[PDB]
């Protein structure tokens, strides 16, 4: 006996006993209560293959930016109220070679610009030392350490921000494709026909949100080679996060899932080498890899259920479930019992009666 | 608390020590460069990264000398490797692993308390209380004396000789700690102004500064530098340290304290410290020697126009199909220079 | 010269510090560490590692909390998990990245040359001379006095002021460097006495070692630790350095030297060494007391025998078939040992 006041910690035994991955239960879900089979593309990209999208990472990248935006604004100010100063101090070696109502009006437009450092500073000479001495502290001290800090982050939000998004975007694309091989090598050992098999070929589709965002990766990749003290660099970021901003702000369109949604930087087609026939096939054969140990073709968990189309339609689903090794639990209205008595050799029936319901189990 | 962790992960992504800690071939490339520093960097990193293979060759030297130039762990000047300070920190750090001299000593503690005492009473500025300090510190020496005239010498017993010679060691060897960080520092002063006169480039500000001979490239480091070697000068009290340090290290128990490199170290403390705090101004005349040279050459508008050209260039290339043979081949336009003659006037004889 | 690098190589293999400076999640490990010490180690760490995915986090929290405990990088005594040495030398290590001081000033040389006269003049043995340096101190203080009669009293600049305090506190935070040293020197006597004395079990040295009441865990820091925490009792100067702090800690100039930590690092000074010193011995004394509790146990030679015992029945182990489920379920030869009597099967009656 185990008992678990955990799901979680369940959920994790119950995996590690049947030798199954971690969405395997998930997929068995989804194909208990589907209700019509839709196009290839949309049962592919909606039940087999699970939501991994990176609209949350999109998020974060965009508050990091706006961070940094601040700290630019820091060291701009810094260097605003240098370029001010600085013709106080040569001002003053011009006095000490009249000339004071030049230097009182340098001095009034350095006061302009401070933003608390010289908060009361008058106009006379013996005030002019003060100002020499903001100065100093603005070129020894201020400008570079805001500057280090700027270009550290600077560093740090292009690296570990958005040039890992993209790469894991096209590491999952990869993965995707790697599976559907693998699917495709599992459903050989069938015949959809007599001496015919399915395959299954994803191509990437292309689109005009996807051009603009290669072309600025382009132009961030060629920015850093430029040496203007972080600029160039910065300004190329700011338009690929702008990117990646409006992208997540709509994520209900074709063309903002075409960038953040891996299943939707494919389009799967089926060879011959019927769409219910050709739904069913896929689906159960997603369902036979996922419950599945690695090394093995022998499921240990071999339920599952289904829902739902002439004799014939239906005939080839169960010889399907029977050649992958899978035991099957229907659900029908009280529409369907003519084929169903010729496959399943049971039944539970349930009646309602007011606000209670019992089940009956019978053979035929 | 959350701030600290941030601050952690921006030092192990960017600083170099950190960086070079993490290294896969740390370890050969510490002992190479401590052994350099006591083209020949990367005949010597090739020799030691060759009986090492375990765990080209020479192409990875290559690659990872220029992958630490980038980092900026050494410094390459004109054709030649210089050391930073991040490498001198990250061998302290890994040397102190094998032997620390201890500081939560009783010897520390009176060196503490002495210096706290000479601070304050350095500033009080009341002429009452400076009195009445000089007064005990007479009677006190004063005390002193009497008492030794009775016969009460004292003498340190061996265990706390030992542990003077040790914290002795110790405090004096911290002298040459930050001797690369001035010229880090004065390093990227000479950046910062030359990158301000290329973005500016205005003329009269270039005149200004020629025509003025106050010296440039001022930092906080350097001021320090200036103040302790100034003092350094004054050899009416190198000559007595001298000599005291001669008359300690004849002694029985020196054996049991230090090692041979210790006592080394130990000897010829005052012509290395002399000898190396003069080889750092010579660095800051050769520094600013080059910003006047840089200035007074002139073409820092050139370099300002001719990289806007070269960005607009690089701009407009992203927009043209280079897959295509027929579109790489394609003549561009740029003037014949440095015509040479059509080889011969095609008359051998 | 080839030797320092086959130390580097042994370093980086062996040491604990090393190793978690290059381990893959360093900064968040060190934060959450120096975190804890200012289960619930295991349940911090995974909070911790849950919102960092970025680059099951129970199980691999649990593994390399293990695999720490392993390298000795922390200890585990009882169910409590406690820092070492290798820990306080990374910290230091990372946390010196981002703000150093300076010990290239003039402050320090003049701490040095002070503290060298000191030492040279304590082991003097002869007389003559004692008397000769104290005449001369006492006239050089005479002569300072003179002087300052005459109204002359010396001020520090503010440079100089700023410098001062920085020393300061820079040398007096390095007397807590050395605290988990001590106890990690006593924890592998502790370790060594208990080996010796299974491998030996001989009951007359356990019986000579009980009967005698003299200290065991002997150590070369702990005589030294001794030393410091004996001087460390005499309030009596204890008072004065906490009040010249209390002083020096008043003045205009603080704020331009020091941030509000370092001040509250100094002003808190003498209490936390003496509540920090204290907290040792204790230490020292629950590590005696299990020592004497252990051998007054007396079960050594039964671990000795048993292991033996073990050390063959692993030997023999491994010339068996391990694969044929005939021989795993084979009935093996142990007696029934505490054994459960069945329910009666009354149940109703």
């Amino acid at each position: 006996i185990w008992p678990y006041p955990s799901k979680k910690a369940f959920l994790a035994r119950l995996r590690d006993y049947f030798e199954v991955g971690e969405n395997a239960f998930t997929l068995l879900n989804r194909a208990a209560g589907l209700k019509q089979l839709n196009s290839i593309d949309e049962i592919f990209r909606e039940l087999v293959l699970d939501d991994r999208s990176a609209f949350e990472r999109a998020a974060e990248v965009a508050s990091s930016f706006d961070d940094l935006t601040d700290i630019h604004r820091e060291l701009e100010t810094a260097r605003k109220q240098q370029r001010s100063l600085q013709p106080v101090a040569d001002g003053w070696e011009r006095y000490r070679a009249d000339q004071k109502t030049e230097l009182a009006k340098r001095m009034s437009d350095a006061l302009k610009a401070d933003t608390g450092a010289l908060a009361e500073v008058g106009r006379e000479l013996v005030d002019v030392p003060r100002y020499l001495e903001r100065l100093r502290v603005l070129t020894e001290e201020a400008l570079p350490e805001k500057l280090k800090r700027f270009l550290e982050y600077l560093n740090r939000s292009s690296d570990d921000g958005v040039t890992q998004l993209l790469s894991y975007i096209d590491h999952e694309v990869s993965m995707i494709e790697e599976r559907l091989d693998d699917l495709n090598s599992t459903m050989q050992r069938v015949d959809f026909q007599p001496g015919r098999y399915l395959r299954l070929v994803a191509k990437k589709v292309i689109h005009e949100s996807l051009r603009t965002l290669q072309h600025a990766q382009r132009q961030l990749n060629s920015a850093r080679f430029i040496d203007d003290e972080g600029e160039s660099h910065y300004k190329a970021l700011q338009a690929l996060v702008g990117l990646l901003k409006d992208a997540c702000e709509h994520s209900r369109n074709q063309g903002a899932k075409a960038l953040l949604d891996p299943r939707f930087r494919l389009e799967f087609a089926v060879s011959v080498i019927e769409k219910e026939i050709i739904a069913s096939y896929v689906l159960t054969a997603s369902l036979s890899y996922a419950l599945c140990p690695d090394g093995s073709s022998r499921p240990l968990f071999g339920t599952i259920v289904l829902d739902q189309s002439s004799h014939a339609v239906a005939g080839r689903i169960i010889a399907a479930l029977r050649e992958f090794g899978l035991h099957a639990v229907f659900i029908t209205p009280n529409k369907e019992m003519r084929l169903l008595r010729h496959h399943t050799r049971s039944a539970v029936v349930v009646h309602r009666r007011g606000v209670e319901s019992s089940l009956v189990s019978l053979s035929w | 608390a959350q701030q600290r962790s941030e601050r952690y992960v921006s030092a192990r992504s960017q600083h170099p020590a950190w960086l070079l800690l993490a290294s896969r071939r740390a370890p050969l490339v510490l002992g190479c460069l401590r052994t350099l520093f006591e083209e020949d960097a990367l005949q010597a990193l090739s020799e030691m990264l060759a009986a090492y293979a375990s765990q080209a060759t020479h192409l990875q030297a290559g690659r990872e000398l220029r992958e630490w130039i980038k980092r900026r762990l050494v410094v390459e000047r004109e054709g030649r490797i210089y050391a930073t300070d991040a490498l001198e920190s990250a061998i302290q750090f890994v040397d102190s692993l094998d032997s620390r001299i201890m500081t939560s000593t009783a010897s520390r503690l009176s060196v503490v308390q002495r210096e706290i005492e000479n601070l304050e009473t350095g500033l009080n500025p009341s002429p009452t209380g400076r009195i009445a300090s000089l007064r005990r510190r007479i009677q006190d020496l004063e005390h002193e004396l009497a008492r030794v005239e009775a016969g009460h010498v004292d003498v340190l017993d061996e265990a706390q000789a030992i542990e003077g010679m040790r914290e002795v060691y110790n405090l004096a060897t911290s002298l040459r700690a930050d001797f690369r960080r001035v010229e880090d520092s004065w390093r990227e002063a000479d950046r910062a102004l030359r990158h301000s006169i290329i973005s500016e480039h205005r003329g009269e500000i270039v005149d200004r500064l020629l025509d003025g001979q106050d010296a440039l490239l001022n930092t906080p480091e350097g001021r320090v530098f200036e103040s302790f070697q100034q003092q350094l000068r004054q050899s009416a009290e190198l000559e007595v340290m001298r000599e005291r340090l001669r008359t300690i290290l004849r002694h029985p128990a020196v054996p049991k304290a230090l090692n041979r490199p210790q006592q080394r170290e130990l000897r010829w403390l005052a012509l290395r410290l002399v000898r190396e705090s003069q080889a750092v101004l010579q660095a800051r005349a050769r520094s600013e020697r080059d910003v006047r040279g840089f200035m007074k050459t002139g073409l820092a508008a050139e370099h300002h126009r001719v990289g806007q050209l070269l960005n607009d260039f690089f701009n407009l290339a992203l927009s043209v199909d280079w897959q295509r043979q027929s579109e790489r081949r394609k003549p561009a336009c740029l003037p014949p220079v440095g015509v040479a003659i059509t080889g011969v006037p095609a008359i051998e004889r």
